[PDB]
């Protein structure tokens, strides 16, 4: 998308729609703590099912 | 719990805002016809701010 | 006996994984609160990048 938008020129519609998806990096720190803390419950629930 | 999570979220938000602000300065005073500058405007949604 | 020995290895592996989790993997049990209770920042977090 980046390359071809540059090739034809103009304000790309697709880039404009998903602006946050392109310009912001995804951060794992906020998440993995809670995945590990959540683990004991997840396993228990799956076992019960 | 609680406050510490809020602090890490706030610091991440602050760092992203600052980096964007740095990128933003490189684009000042670019002349394209009648356009004279470009910016990436970053804001925080209310429903999440509260 | 084989079951229990493998269980011991699995417990060690989870404990090792868990130490590397969050927020910037460290002795997270108390260190996060200790980091904010003074006007300071965790060194390992400064060297995250």
């Amino acid at each position: 998308r980046l390359i071809e938008a540059s090739l034809y020129g103009g304000i790309s519609s697709a880039i404009t729609r998903s602006l946050r998806d392109y310009l912001l990096p995804e951060n794992s720190g906020v998440r993995k703590a809670f995945q590990d803390m959540e683990a004991a419950l997840r396993e228990n629930r799956i076992t019960l099912e | 719990s609680s406050k510490s999570v809020a602090n890490i979220i706030r610091k991440t938000i602050q760092r992203e805002q600052n980096r964007i602000r740095m990128l933003n300065q490189g684009l000042q005073a670019v002349s394209f016809g009648q356009v004279r500058g470009v910016r990436l405007n970053v804001n925080v949604r209310e429903s999440h701010a509260i | 006996v084989e079951r229990d020995e493998v269980a011991a290895q699995k417990r060690e592996l989870e404990k090792q994984i868990e130490r590397l989790s969050q927020p910037s993997g460290a002795e997270d049990s108390r260190m996060i609160a200790l980091a904010e209770r003074f006007g300071g920042v965790l060194l390992s977090e400064i060297y995250d990048d």
